[PDB]
């Protein structure tokens, strides 16, 4: 307690120390409770009033000394049978007397002041809840006005997870307003979007507490939300937005598991990934895709098609990071669905695009190495790669790269028999590597798996043929000494695309 | 009400009543001349509109012997 | 050569009659089809049959085929004998306590999706009963019990397999009827979450699927034993609703006739709809008769139809319930364009009853002020979908009150996109009706009149000016309000004139000119009044010389329509 | 001689927008960070390509190319 009188009068004993010393104190604001009860008042307005000046590195350490102290306080008075002091003195008032992040730092206090709500008037609990619903409510319909969605997400939560006898009623809406605010996850500042991510993944947390409702409502608004995102228009030969920012955001969201332990500390992923790769199944299997030639290309329904290859993009860029552990179940029943669909109508480039994912994430784990299943999958695999082998010599470029990349990303083990087939797919794909590098990256991938876990006896008859064709890809051969902590390096290291070099 | 519940928060009839009502306390304005916004209700441009005016003006009688007005 | 085989026999059976029957008798054996119903069973009976591809997949439509070819042959007495001999449904007696519902093991849940598959071959093939020892009872224990016992004790975990095969389950169950009534109470068991919207939530689809087929009968069933549980019958009914939204492939009419047998039910259940039930319930058949409007029959229940006065009459009780919620109150108002002189009233009371003058009395951000808000957005949406004189000339006087205190620019922006919308003669008529209630008064031509005048159609424009040329031309000639009236004419004629051009012009010409050449501030309002008219006029006369010095898409609105949100 | 106007309502922020001036300042500077990352991305992929002669397409090779057109390539 010492020590935090010294933090205290630190603050105002009447250049921006006293921000170092709210960085100390929201590190351990922990480690000086029961004894920071007191004071209670200072704290708040002198924060609030730190969290407005200059020096913006001194609103964001009073920011969050102020989320932490926050937060520290609720524990402690739902932790308190004389928890009326705090929780009425100021804290309703204040965020009241509230009406920029002024406003989110009062809807996360009421997010905090849920907590001893159910200690005391359990039903203020839902009577704050539902007023919160109109309020984001009247927030929703007006045309900024998004800056402060994640604050109203991560209380609504707080509440919900506080809450045990939920209106229903508001359920819908309230999926409606998540939804919405996903699709409106673009326009965002880079700190904000991580700010509405861990909203959106502490809202899904406070849902798993109600198993039936939890599973419906993930269902709907993930299916919701990915054809919102796939509706999202590509060229064909305020800002309009596009599928292609949001991917990382999911990337983040089913890898978010390190920070929703800290958010349950004050199985989720798998959650995730099972209910996002259920509702994009059956997206898939709701698909209208329908063409004609009045070969010649004609789509019956053009808008089903665009919005298939934006998701099977969208798609593609997701999944192989993640564990195909997770997706294990699926590899065996999914891909066969939707090789059902290829022998439907093998006209579809990202037919083939989704089946090369589905066998590297496969050979991500080994799910085949030499159960029924296990079997059953196999030689389906074999027989259906055999078939779009001995098939590809109808197609062209555009779709057939995608075919020859699935066929040479197929594991060595089916491959273990009929060479023949994969000999010309894998010289006409090195032979478009002149020009297209990627699928000439892979081939080289797939040609180096073959070499490591083939005998090379039976590839003798046709290292003789491989080689020869390699023969391409060898044919030919601010910033001053001042002092300035070189953000320029401190900034990132840019996305990496490939080269021929490499 | 300051805690662990909270009012409405951030008056020709029932705006009237409710700051009536408010008057527990210091038995002060929003009946001296708010009974002007009253009067604005009284314009009768509607029916319930005077009806409802006259309905305050009436109720306001009690309200003022009871709050020591 | 076993495809081929079954083909021929097929086209032997079909393509030649009974009278063929006899060189069908020489087969003599019946062994093909014994091996033929192993396969049906189990596909690898013919060695692997395996591949997982189009000719297996198309397999088993052709042995359905095959097994009502040989169901209208009278060998069908050699088929379910041979058919009893393989099995009478018994197996599943057994394999439904093989320790499954999990990933304990996976070759036991295998071979009951396998039995489940050829029962349901056998079904689609007329096979009922003679594959299923004819239970007495309507009730099919065989199915039901097995899948009662699962759904009951796997979760005190469950597969996307479990998934499947309990669906599977559930059609095996809709096999047979008399389960109907079964699972109607066995969803209507409070028995934390209740375990018949336990499993509603497992297989709504399923279960709306085979609702469809009882689309009145276990809906009297429930909705009279609705009268003490309220949340689950909702959320079948709701779960009726969506279905019926996705059921218009085929045809809606389904949904019509749903909607009609639970009007004419409508009363078995008013412990609702009043101040009877709470506020979430009232709430809740809100939603549900909401979603009902939106999907039974427009042309009829929007005046007295039959059953309609039961619900209209309800529905008018909820705007007359004041306890409602002011936020339920919109909600109600949002339902307006699904539709005398009652209405009226109910109206009155309430916008008294929420702003008795103003909104500006409403301070920002108190949510009284924010509902409100939130509430005449919603009549402003109502109001632009039907496109009513009536809520017209209501919320005008609503509105025509004070200057911005309730967001005027959307309302003016509604008028602007319905001006544009609705028959001309409609239009025509919201502007007569928007022009008598103007005989402060500047208040109501300014905000409504002009603001509808600027984006009417040019039709329209026709009907109403020429109600009102010499209507106009008389009256142009407390002095206040007489100029604030001529201030309105001027203010419609300058556009009128403006937009398109009889031969009466020169008297308006001199009627204007005198009037802007004129020698409290009402004077120069005046002036510039006639002076617009003027310019407007003499843009058309004179003006030659001088100035007279996706399938996502219907899945988003489905999604969209099931939650009720735009 | 004309853009005076523009510059006269140019300063019309005169209304103290200075610090909404550095708001629109920085928010740019944001879009122009995710511009940058745009341009370098397509510049690490090769340059675009020249040639170096006309051609006058017809139903026939045309042989009355130039030497000019024969020797730059």
């Amino acid at each position: 307690t010492s020590r935090e009188i010294f933090n205290f009068v630190l603050k105002a004993i009447r250049y921006a120390v006293p921000s170092a010393g709210l960085r100390l104190f929201a590190l351990h604001a922990s480690q000086f409770s029961t004894c920071l009860l007191d004071n209670y008042v200072s704290l708040f307005e002198v924060l609030l009033k730190w969290c407005a000046h200059t020096n913006v590195e001194l609103k964001k350490a009073a920011l969050s000394a102020l989320e932490s102290f926050l937060k520290q306080v609720s524990n402690m008075v739902a932790k308190n049978a004389e928890m009326h002091k705090n929780k009425l003195q100021y804290f309703m008032e204040q965020f009241y007397g509230i009406i920029n992040k002024e406003l989110s730092i009062a809807i996360r206090g009421y997010g905090l002041f849920a907590g001893p709500c159910k200690v005391i008037n359990a039903k203020d609990v839902d009577f704050m809840y539902v007023e919160l619903i109109q309020r984001c409510k009247q927030m929703f319909l007006t045309q900024d006005r998004v800056y402060q969605m994640p604050s109203f997400l991560q209380s609504v939560a707080s509440v919900l997870l506080y809450l045990d006898t939920v209106p229903e009623v508001y359920t819908p809406v309230l999926e409606h307003l998540v939804v919405m605010q996903i699709d409106s996850f673009p326009q965002y500042s880079p700190k904000m979007q991580l700010v509405c991510c861990r909203a959106i993944v502490k809202v899904f947390l406070a849902l798993a507490a109600k198993g039936p409702v939890l599973r419906n409502c993930i269902s709907t608004v993930v299916h919701q939300g990915l054809i919102r995102i796939c509706s999202k228009p590509v060229v064909l030969p305020w800002k309009v937005p596009t599928y292609k920012d949001y991917v990382d955001l999911f990337r983040h969201l089913l890898s978010s598991d390190q920070m929703m332990d800290s958010i349950l500390a004050d199985s989720l992923n798998h959650l995730l990934y099972d209910e996002f790769v259920k509702s994009v199944l059956k997206i898939v299997e709701k698909l209208d895709l329908t063409l004609e030639i009045q070969a010649n290309l004609h789509p019956a329904k053009p808008k089903d098609f665009s919005a298939f290859i934006n998701l099977v993009e969208f798609c593609r860029e997701i999944l192989p990071e993640k564990q195909a552990e997770f997706f294990e179940p699926w590899v065996y029943s999914f891909s066969y669905e939707l090789i059902l669909q290829s022998t439907r109508l093998p006209l579809i480039s990202g037919f083939y695009k989704l089946l090369s994912i589905t066998v590297r994430n496969a050979k991500k784990i080994k799910y085949f190495e030499g159960d029924p299943e296990k079997y059953s999958c196999f030689a389906l695999f074999v027989k259906f790669g055999k078939e779009v082998a001995v098939k590809m010599k109808q197609y062209k470029d555009e779709l057939l790269a995608s075919c020859l990349t699935f066929l040479l990303s197929l594991p060595h083990n089916i491959i273990e028999l009929d060479v023949r087939a994969y000999v010309p797919a894998l010289q006409m794909a090195f032979k478009l590597g002149l020009s297209y590098t990627p699928l000439a990256e892979v081939g080289l991938n797939a040609l180096e798996e073959w070499s490591i876990y083939i005998d090379r006896h039976v590839m003798q008859p046709y290292y003789k043929d491989i080689l020869p064709c390699l023969d391409g890809y060898l044919k030919t051969s601010f910033n001053k000494v001042v002092l300035k902590h070189l953000k320029k390096t401190k900034n990132l290291s840019s996305n990496e695309a490939i080269s021929l070099e490499e | 009400q300051g805690g662990a519940h909270f009012s409405v928060s951030s008056n020709p009839a029932e705006n009237f009543r409710v700051l009536v009502k408010q008057k527990k306390a210091s038995f002060e304005e929003a009946s001296n001349q708010l009974i002007n916004h009253i009067e604005q209700f009284l314009d009768t441009n509607e029916t319930p509109y005077f009806m409802k005016s006259i309905d305050c003006i009436r109720a306001f009688r009690e309200e003022a012997i009871k709050f020591s007005e | 050569v076993v495809v081929r085989i079954m083909e021929f026999t097929t086209t032997l059976l079909n393509t030649s009659p009974e009278g063929w029957k006899l060189l069908k008798k020489d087969l003599c054996n019946t062994h093909l089809m014994r091996v033929l119903v192993q396969t049906l069973c189990e596909p690898a009976s013919i060695g692997f049959n395996i591949g997982d591809v189009q000719v297996m997949a198309h397999l088993p439509d052709v042995c359905v085929n095959l097994m009502k070819a040989l169901k209208m042959s009278p060998y069908k007495d050699i088929l379910e004998t041979h058919l009893r001999e393989k099995i009478t449904a018994q197996s599943i007696e057994e394999l439904c306590a093989v320790n499954l519902y999990g990933p304990d093991a996976q070759v036991d849940r295998s071979r009951l999706a396998a039995v489940v598959s050829a029962c349901k071959q056998l079904h689609r093939a007329g096979l009922l009963h003679n594959i299923l020892p004819s239970q007495s009872t309507d009730l099919h224990h065989s199915v039901g019990t097995e899948l009662l016992s699962l759904v009951y004790k796997g979760i005190a975990s469950l597969d996307l397999s479990c998934k499947q095969l309990a669906s599977g389950l559930l059609e095996l169950a809709f096999a047979f009827g008399g389960l109907c009534e079964r699972l109607v109470s066995l969803l209507l068991n409070p028995a934390h979450f209740s375990h018949g919207e336990y499993f509603y939530s497992l297989f709504s689809e399923t279960i709306n699927t085979e609702l469809l087929k009882n689309l009145d009968l276990a809906v009297l069933e429930l909705m009279q034993s609705s009268v003490d549980n309220t949340k689950m019958v909702s959320a079948v009914l709701n779960g009726m609703l969506d279905q019926s939204f996705r059921e218009r492939a085929n045809q809606k009419h389904q949904g019509l006739k749903l909607a009609t047998t639970i009007l004419q039910h409508w009363k078995k259940c008013d412990s609702w709809w009043a101040k009877d039930s709470p506020l979430e319930t009232k709430m809740a058949v809100l939603a549900l008769l909401a979603k009902i409007l939106q999907i039974d029959s427009s042309v009829s229940f929007n005046t007295s139809h039959g059953s309609f006065p039961e619900v209209f009459t309800t529905y008018i009780s909820l705007l007359a319930d004041t306890k409602l919620d002011l936020h339920l109150k919109g909600q109600a108002v949002t339902l307006l364009p699904f539709f005398l002189e009652e209405l009226r009233r109910v109206l009155e009371q309430l916008i008294v009853a929420h702003f008795p003058m103003q909104s500006r009395e409403f301070p920002p951000g108190t949510p009284r002020f924010n509902n409100y808000v939130d509430c005449m957005k919603k009549f402003l949406d109502a109001l632009e979908l039907s496109q009513s004189p009536m809520l017209l000339e209501l919320m005008t006087e609503v509105l025509c009150r004070e200057q911005q205190h309730v967001m005027e620019e959307l309302f003016q922006s509604s008028f602007r996109r319905i001006a544009r919308r609705g028959s001309c003669v409609t239009q025509v008529g919201l502007l007569e009706s928007v022009y008598e209630m103007f005989r402060t008064r500047q208040s109501f031509v300014d905000r409504s009149l002009l603001t509808l005048l600027w984006h009417c159609s040019l039709d329209a424009l026709r009907e109403f000016f020429s109600t009102i040329v010499v209507d106009a031309i008389d009256v142009l000639k407390t002095f206040d309000t007489q100029i604030t009236k001529k201030m309105g004419y001027y203010k419609i004629l300058d556009v009128m004139y403006s937009r398109l051009p009889n031969e009466l012009t020169k008297t308006l010409i001199k009627l204007c000119y005198d009037a802007f050449t004129e020698n409290l501030e009402r004077r120069r309002l005046y002036h510039c009044a006639a002076y617009n008219c003027a310019i407007s006029v003499i843009c058309c006369v004179f003006n030659e010389l001088k100035f007279y010095q996706s399938t996502l898409s219907e899945e988003m609105s489905q999604f969209d329509f099931s939650t009720g949100v735009q | 001689g004309r853009t005076d106007l523009l510059r006269l309502r140019r300063r019309f922020m005169r209304d103290q927008e200075k610090l909404s001036l550095m708001y629109a300042r920085k928010g740019v500077a944001e879009q122009k960070r995710e511009k940058e990352i745009k341009s370098e991305l397509k510049m690490k992929q090769d340059a675009q390509v020249v040639l170096y002669r006309s051609y006058r397409h017809g139903d026939l090779p045309d042989i009355q190319i130039k030497h000019s057109s024969l020797i730059t390539p």
